[PDB]
């Protein structure tokens, strides 16, 4: 509870209340991360709770309490292992699991991707059961 | 691989073999309820009985050995695996009426006229519906009308009752030519309404004086169409759904959306382990794990729009990034041209 | 806040405990009129009325509870406060059913064999459906399609009393098997007509002369669709609301309209005093007046779209106001840079 | 204006008064119709034909008033003037069932029972539906949906007669309970095929040799659907258009539309006479005839765009124009940097 | 010329004297079958089969003089020349209909009263629908809704065989009230169920005992809709395919298309042979083949979109292409604006 | 027939076949009109019935063989007059069609709506029957 | 009656029948507001009945003659207020309505919150009955 | 299978993995046919089988492995040349399909335009039945 007011206080920058997306973006290329506007855009809309184009209190408070593991995530996030299984099964071979993640979408770097592999092909075979590693996250 | 072959022949067919031997058990099982309705009848009793038994003892055993096939290929999926995987596939509807309908067909062999075959072979004729198929389809549609499918069988029911109580007070006592009492007690107007406001009308029950005949004419064209909603709903529900279907989008468009997603919860997962190497890219901590759970969320945003089919929604997000890019680009261009001059 | 909990646990239920509540007294109410159905028939009437007395007078005081604690709660709302706030909830049509149904089961317990019990548990039956729900939804999508549910039960019915005058004039005097004539009259040609335009054909009357048969052959194949076109209708009409609400804007995308809304209204409301603090921001103020209306009315423009549903002309304005700022943006550029040079 | 007054009054109502006097004819129409099913019984012939006899006769004296009223009403619209008006406002259909009703009940009244009476009133319950409004949505519906409610009406009707020849060569020789030959001839299972295809069933006519129950088994419950779909088809058919009318573009968005097709139009039409004032703004007149009519062309094309509701055609113009009119300023802009530079 | 007018004539008319010469032979074909509904009873058999005989013989004169003239001008159409052509003309199925027609007509007249004649003028009746445009229409909408008829045609069948059997069940052993076993055997109730479901309710068998009228009442008002529902799913497709044929793609916007994807299907197959004009725009040949091969892909993907109705795909990928080239040429001029200072 | 040619030779002003939008802006400009390149679109999308963007030769036959006095631009110009006329009947006050004929749409000439309120109300009356100046049209 | 024409002749600013866009922005810019485009092009939208994109006089009184106090804008107003009340009830608490109008949509003063308080919250409960407030309005 | 790593090797220009739509770009103007940037991104989606905009080389194995004279493309080059016959017919006119030819579409050159006749007509009639010619592709 009281984390998240450190959070939110680094985030502002300024002390007004509402968290900008010229905020956001500087906190970000504080990190090192370069954004772009429309996907600062499109995380503050799908942070933001009454439409205002900004990030209030409460509204960090929502985001902060709702959180994985919960059905409506690991159904989603097996949907989407899914979509790259082919033969219907639910078995994903290590090196197709290996070549998206470092191609498709944001391109991991390759020592995250093999702890992905370490962390979810821990048995010795050529393919990573899928089910046991969501249910593991 | 041949255990996955297996399991693909037998369950969610994919070519012509699985459907020729789909269809053929199907007909057997057809052939088998056919050759039932006749014996049922006692004049082909003579021979039908014993044709039957031998019919059902090798189809029983056809059975089983499907089953067991099923079974022993079941471990294909990785849900289905070790023993408890094994039980685990035997707890699928499909699956239990199987198991059921040879067990019972076991038991009665062994306990030689056989009442209760007909109800199991009844029960077998719902075997060619693989994996729930045809039952998902209607429960998904009436899972999402469930606030209409209630209203129409709440007022039509509601107005049944009505009506056949109005009814039974019309035409409580009046002799009909027979010299039955048509409308005796409630019971019988109960399922003369039944009757009338399903548009069956048996003839068996008719209103005899001119009361009950001007409240069923009042009432028959007006509730009536209370129970007749269901079937217009679901209808239109499923011709609705195919023509959603008919506009859906493309596979190859969702991909880079679960790959996004996948990483984003992968980097979420590993962000709660200070030594990993996902600390590539000490307050800083309760920040990047901020802007994770942000990346998170706006991933299974995209996913499931991507998942969903073409609408009026994405067509104006998508106008919406689009312009905030070009009106960025413009104000760039613009402030580059002030400090340049 | 406990008078508003037990408001919420008895009217428009939220969670599993009240919907078990309603659910259990739902079912007591139909086993109390199943109960009374059987009791209707002569050979159960032996201890059926006995039990029904009972259970009725239990479930009557039940009842009387229930609606006094309801009565109670419902100060919770602030339209219902006071002592005019309950006279006014108890206008809703719900509790005047309420209301009668224990009022007049009390003068019927009062005033051992009851007769009108049996209505008056009929009209019971309507207490589950509370607040209205599975009425209003009905009641709107035939207010939508009001203009063709009459258009059908006006074609339909005037064909219907073309059909059966023709089918009477045809078969006014045929003998039929048992000697009885068919069409003696009018009122039963027309009874026959309510019975075959809805598709439900007793078979107590049936034309008898070739001319009648090919009469009611020629108008049956298209005149009973003008009967049963209300229930397509408003099945499709279900199914389309269901389509929309499933493209409905999300509950966030309403809360600036709404404030820009309220916050207009409360300017234009201010100005007409001219001791306000809203004149912070002489003949100005018929000026400043005009623009607090049109402001309003703007507000009150985007309110009512902002609740509707996604749609093309939401996108085809959206696209005009951003083309119109982009158009803004590029004048005032080449203004500018013609300015400079 | 007076005259005005009278036909909005009479035809096409606007108001309550309106409202409530076409409402009070068609419910005096309706008594007297409900007495003459009543005066169709003989038990009470006693009085009812002479009570109907005067409400007749009141009631034409009143319809002749109104009729005469109303033609003389009819001059206030542009159409109907003059002595050829009132004729070409007497041919509309309402208007000649009107005159008929009036003229055939003068000539029953002077030619003392009356029989067509009942067919007279029977027509005159035709005379709320003014203006042919009701009839005029089923005539548009059935024109748009006219290329499949034949499809559903032939093949129907193709698989009623081959069903019905099937059943008749089942169950031509096969006596029925009473003794009497149901499918005697093939008429018999004509009628007893229009009986079943349409979920009448009056029992009348069953097939009794199991071949003919078997083939009716087969064919009723596909070949039903085949005359059922015409409902289906036009309810989904109103909905849609109900659905389509609460997407119409507002009124005031067509108004620049049609000044622009009569200005198109009327400048065509004054470049025909060289004498003309359009020459304000001698091979040029073969030039600007072409340009004028391109101008109309163009006229004409958005102005049906305007009537018609919106639609994706609507914004993917609309967008196409935008970008053409950006792109434009783009270049110009682009053009006007590279001449300075 | 003259063949092709005759072909356009005699098959897909287009005009009113095509169309008048078809509603005259498909009314003489009705008023033929109507002489045999009328011959088929005994009273007018006197002189009906001579008057038929006559008509039958010149009608079969009639069609084969029809037919050898359509298989004259069929000659026409590009698929149908020489002698394999009129062959491959005589399998469509209508060209093989009327030849069995014709056949069987002839070796009747050779073969004096006929009883299969009449089941020759049934088939004959079929002549009307030239081309298959009302069959071709049922089979494409059945075949979008494959998934939907089955589950309503498999869930129904079910149902009813449950339904029947537990009604046979309840009512194995009941006297009805003329001595006569109604549901004697499996058979018995099983057509008592397919009577049921359908709503056509014929009354020659009802159940007596009480609780086969619950079973009977319980089940109708749920699985009677499961046999209903193909009518309303094939209406609200034929509606919305109307709808979507209302929203089509002007003709002149797909020409530019086929003339793109015509020109790059003729230089993929000229890039084939070296020695070809088309190498006028070593290893350039497996790199001007792909080139070739991509733009006839890009080529059929718009076509079959140019062909497609107007829908949100096509909105949105507009707008993608147009956002791109706008960004293309603000990036351009953005870049000479920087190279120039 | 050959009046056509003539016609269309001018507009093309650079003789290959095809009237460019270009083109057509170049001759309005001759005439003096001074037009939008979106209603030159419009026009040429109007015309055009082949959609190449251009007008061809047997295009602008088919624009120029047919010619109103048909039913469907009578009843199109009919309802377009019915739009502006209040009151449900066929009369239309002088006041108001003068009125609107000068400010909405292409606002015409006074000289240009002079003639048409005395060609179209022939009559003394204060309101001008569309009706018979439709028909006269 | 009157009163309108003045308040007409001082929005138009150049007497000629119609408040283009450009004038209103000028009149708001003379009250000090500082508009944007797209909002005087929605205002004059929500005005204009003839779609022409100008106010004219008749259209002007139009506006002018229906007002506030109705069914069909009470109903809109309750409606927009239990877009912010939660609970169900008909009772909105102080300082969920205090902090909704200083922020969300066009940020009221605190001069003007406060007196929409008293006026509203007459009474001393910590909620204000917004169908009351309503009823007032 | 060799060759097509030939084919992709000279598409690629930098070895990487993907034809992005600049290689693309400059493969084409080295061939000298000036294409524009649409029709770029337009060829990449269309052989793009992942989504990602750039081309991996078992999208491109993918691409070349289905062909041509199968039935969904030889009825719907068919259907192409049913679009230009008019009449019905199976018959087009020689001067239609060389004057469509040269103007629609990507206009061809007047030496591939007779060569496509000669192979088309063989036969000395001045109409070419196109269902043999697209046969004979
Ligand atoms: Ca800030
Ligand atoms: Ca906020
Ligand atoms: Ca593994
Ligand atoms: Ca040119
Ligand atoms: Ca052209
Ligand atoms: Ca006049
Ligand atoms: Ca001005
Ligand atoms: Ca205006
Ligand atoms: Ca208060
Ligand atoms: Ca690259
Ligand atoms: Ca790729
Ligand atoms: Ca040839």
């Amino acid at each position: 509870i009281a984390e998240f007011k450190e959070a939110f206080s680094l985030f502002d920058k300024d002390g007004d209340g509402t968290i900008t997306t010229k905020e956001l973006g500087t906190v970000m290329r504080s990190l090192g991360q370069n954004p772009t506007e429309a996907e600062l855009q499109d995380m503050i809309n799908e942070v933001d709770a009454d439409g205002n184009g900004t990030i209030d209190f409460p509204e960090f408070l929502t985001m902060m309490a709702r959180k994985m593991k919960d059905t409506d995530s690991e159904e989603e996030i097996r949907e989407a292992f899914r979509v790259f299984d082919k033969d219907g099964n639910g078995y994903i071979s290590a090196a197709e699991l290996r070549h998206v993640m470092t191609n498709l979408g944001e391109k991991l770097t390759d020592e995250e991707v093999d702890e992905m592999i370490r962390e979810a092909d821990i048995d010795g075979d050529g393919q990573v059961n899928y089910e046991e590693f969501v249910q593991m996250m | 691989n041949i255990q996955g072959r297996v399991y693909n022949f037998l369950e969610r067919p994919t070519g012509w073999k699985c459907f020729v031997y789909h269809f053929t058990v199907f007909l057997i099982v057809l052939i088998c309820l056919i050759f039932s309705v006749l014996s049922t009848i006692q004049q082909y009793n003579n021979l039908a009985t014993e044709t039957l038994f031998w019919m059902e003892i090798v189809l029983v055993v056809f059975f089983g050995a499907e089953y067991v096939v099923r079974l022993w290929s079941a471990g294909c999926r990785s849900k289905y695996v070790g023993v408890w995987g094994r039980l685990r596939f035997a707890r699928k509807p499909i699956s239990v009426i199987d198991l059921i309908v040879v067990v019972a067909s076991v038991i009665v062999l062994c306990v030689s006229a056989i009442r209760g075959i007909r109800f199991l072979q009844i029960l077998r004729m719902l075997h060619v519906d693989r994996q729930g198929g045809t039952w998902r389809l209607l429960g998904s549609v009436v899972f999402i009308h469930r606030q209409e499918l209630i209203t129409t069988l709440y007022i039509g029911f509601l107005g049944l009752i009505f009506s056949s109580y109005f009814v039974y007070l019309a035409e409580k006592d009046a002799i009909d030519s027979s010299g039955e009492y048509q409308f005796g007690s409630y019971a019988d107007a109960l399922w003369w309404g039944v009757v009338t406001v399903t548009t069956i009308g048996y003839g068996d029950k008719v209103p005899q004086t001119w009361i009950g005949k001007t409240i069923a004419s009042c009432f028959s064209v007006f509730a009536i169409s209370f129970f007749a909603l269901p079937a217009g709903i679901l209808g239109s529900g499923f011709a609705l759904k195919v023509q959603q279907k008919q506009r859906q989008k493309h596979f190859n468009r969702q991909i880079p959306a679960a790959a996004s997603l996948i990483q984003t919860a992968w980097r979420c997962y590993a962000a709660e382990n200070p030594d990993s190497a996902t600390w590539k890219i000490e307050h800083h901590r309760a920040a990047i794990k901020v802007i994770r759970r942000m990346q998170y969320f706006v991933a299974k945003k995209k996913f499931q729009q991507a998942r969903k089919p073409y609408d009026v929604r994405d067509v104006i997000e998508q106008y919406s990034q689009g312009h905030l890019n070009l009106m960025v680009r413009i104000k760039e261009l613009q402030r580059r041209l002030d400090q340049s001059l």
